[PDB]
């Protein structure tokens, strides 16, 4: 789908979940 | 799932809840990847040891959940299933090589803001992210300890581990159709799945398009939580070729 | 222990 993998509660609304960050830290 | 944390509402709206018909019970985890598409762990559907060998008409799918027992009225969606597929060379013999099935809706999906697919990679995905040290996220209604159940969703954050170590950590025979994820002994964090846990997704939120990718299936591990040992994953971009297959076939 | 779903999904 064009719009997959965007969450309409989160990355729709530009808002960020609790612990996506921990996520982003590890992309060394 | 063993420590993680409840989810956040909306946090996976790819979730998917395999549900047998009778008696009316959780089966594992799955993922909505399109509007009438569902990827789970072929052991899931079949496993012969257990004398698991499920037809459609014994399942139901149940997507947009958060509460693992409630029937969530307005927001949850139930959906039959139209057809089974298994991969072909899914070895249930030895060590669950290729963990992987689909399952056909009888009738798409209506999205929400609680149900919407998650990605499959594409190989520049699954390269820059399938690397040593880089976290996922796994997500599931099973068992909180190896040896108890949840009210809801839970979530756990765990780190891609090293090839050489998860061959390491096993007299199973590893292969490339498998990754394995957790911390180890020295790090102190913990964290896996566990029964009933099993098909559910295993997830990585790409840095360069903002987008989540299903990287890995549940698929095994020796007990849950345990130090020294590690969660296996299905390689879902090694086999997105028989994906493809399958639905552009049927 | 889980809620009972409705019935139209069963049939
Ligand atoms: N009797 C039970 N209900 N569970 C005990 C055996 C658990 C087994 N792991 S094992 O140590 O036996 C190694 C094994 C392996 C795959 C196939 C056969 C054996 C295992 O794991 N299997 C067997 C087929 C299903 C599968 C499974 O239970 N997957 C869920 C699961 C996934 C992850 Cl990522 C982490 C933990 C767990 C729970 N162990
Ligand atoms: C590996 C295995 O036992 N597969 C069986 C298959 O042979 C059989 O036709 C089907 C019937 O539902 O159930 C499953
Ligand atoms: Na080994
Ligand atoms: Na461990």
């Amino acid at each position: 789908e064009a719009d997959c993998g965007l969450r309409p509660l989160f990355e729709k609304k530009s808002l960020e979940d609790k612990t996506e960050r921990e996520l982003l830290e590890s992309y060394i | 799932i063993v420590e993680g944390s409840d989810a956040e509402i909306g946090m996976s709206p790819w979730q998917v809840m395999l549900f047998r018909k009778s008696p009316q019970e959780l089966l594992c985890g799955a993922s909505l990847i399109s509007d009438r598409w569902v990827l789970t762990a072929a052991h899931c559907l079949l496993y012969p040891p257990w004398d698991k060998n499920f037809t459609e008409n014994d399942l139901l799918v149940r997507i947009g959940k958060h509460s693992r027992t409630r029937y969530e009225r307005n927001i949850e969606k139930i959906s039959m299933l139209e057809k089974i597929y298994i991969h072909p060379r899914y070895n249930w013999r030895e060590n669950l090589d290729r963990d992987i099935a689909l399952m056909k809706l009888k009738k798409p999906v209506a999205f929400s803001d609680y149900i919407h697919p998650v990605c499959l990679p594409d190989r520049e995905t699954a390269a820059s992210l399938l690397q040593a040290g880089y976290k996922g996220r796994v997500t599931g209604w099973g068992n909180l300890k190896e040896t108890g159940q949840p009210s809801v969703l839970q979530v756990v954050n765990l780190p891609i581990v090293e090839r050489p170590v998860c061959k390491d950590s096993t007299r199973i025979r590893i292969t490339d159709n498998m990754f394995c994820a957790g911390y180890k002994p020295d790090e102190g964090k913990r964290g896996d799945a566990c029964e009933g846990d099993s098909g559910g997704p295993f997830v990585m939120k790409s840095p360069f398009n903002n987008r989540w990718y299903q990287m890995g299936i549940v698929s095994w591990g020796e007990g849950c939580d345990r130090d020294g040992k590690y969660g296996f994953y299905t390689h879902v971009f090694r086999l997105k070729k028989w994906i493809q297959k399958v639905i552009d076939q049927f | 222990d889980f809620e009972e779903i409705p019935e139209e999904y069963l049939q």
